[PDB]
């Protein structure tokens, strides 16, 4: 039912996921004749068989947590994007200028709310090196 | 002994090249509004500026600024002999130098936005 209805087009270097059964999957576009990007079409045959491979050493997992798992806070997500993302996607930009940034902030709220969650999403859709303290 | 002999006070004229004198002392030493003077400090070391007038200044202090204040290597209490100077002389080339501690997230052109 993926490619059913569908006119996706596809090309060589594309990882797409494909949820369902209660379980998200992750497919590699390994080769194509019509090199590199064609439309699929119901003329096309598609050779699901061989192994299962790694992940390349750079290729970022689909399990880990982006905006999309956050639900519910859109607008204190979009407050802390506002103070903490100018600080990290333009150091030296923002070191130049004679501004001090804010360094430390206190989330707060009942138990269960997803405050890690936030923390790890803002971490990881940033590229900053994350560093966790338990307590 | 001297009337010219001075101590140092705070400033309020916020311009960089202004010293700031009362006036029975600029009417003792016979000055004016768009003068001329100098300044001697410590270590061998002078400054010239420009002299106005000011209603809010003591009688045997001088007003002046942070910048001509380190300038004369003169703290807050110290002693200054002013001197009048009518060497009024037009400069032709003017070769400065900025320093690293202050320019090392900026680049390119100064003169156009600092100087001019
Ligand atoms: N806003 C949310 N959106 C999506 N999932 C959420 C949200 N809040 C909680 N969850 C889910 O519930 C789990 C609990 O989130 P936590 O980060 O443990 O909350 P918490 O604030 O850390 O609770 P404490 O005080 O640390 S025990 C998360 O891992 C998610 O699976
Ligand atoms: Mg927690």
């Amino acid at each position: 039912p993926y490619f059913l209805e569908a006119y996706r087009p596809i090309r060589k270097g594309d990882i797409f996921l494909v949820r369902g059964g209660m379980r998200a999957v992750e497919f590699k576009v390994v080769e194509t004749d019509p090199s590199p990007y064609c439309i699929v079409a119901p003329d096309t045959v598609i050779h699901c068989e061989g192994e299962p491979i790694k992940r390349e050493d750079e290729e970022e997992s689909l399990n880990e947590v982006g905006y999309d798992d956050i639900g519910g806070c859109r607008k204190q997500l979009a407050q802390i994007k506002e103070m903490v993302e100018l600080p990290l996607r333009h150091p030296a930009l923002f070191k130049a200028i004679g501004v001090k940034p804010p360094r430390g902030i206190l989330l707060y709220g009942p138990p269960g709310t997803g405050k890690t969650l936030i923390a790890r999403a803002v971490a990881n859709e940033t590229g900053a090196f994350f560093f966790l303290i338990n307590g | 002994n001297r009337p010219n002999r001075l101590i140092v006070d705070e400033a309020i004229n916020e311009d960089n090249s202004v010293v700031s004198l009362s006036q029975p002392k600029m009417d003792e030493l016979q000055l004016f509004r768009g003068d001329t003077v100098l300044l001697k400090g410590k270590k061998r070391r002078e400054a010239v500026c420009i002299v106005l007038s000011d209603d809010t200044c003591s009688d045997e202090k001088i007003r002046m600024n942070r910048v001509v204040r380190n300038n004369l290597r003169v703290r807050l209490g110290d002693v200054i002999s002013i001197q009048p100077c009518p060497d009024v002389k037009y400069g032709k080339r003017i070769h400065v130098l900025p320093i690293d501690d202050t320019v090392e997230g900026i680049t390119g052109n100064l003169f156009e936005v600092y100087l001019k």
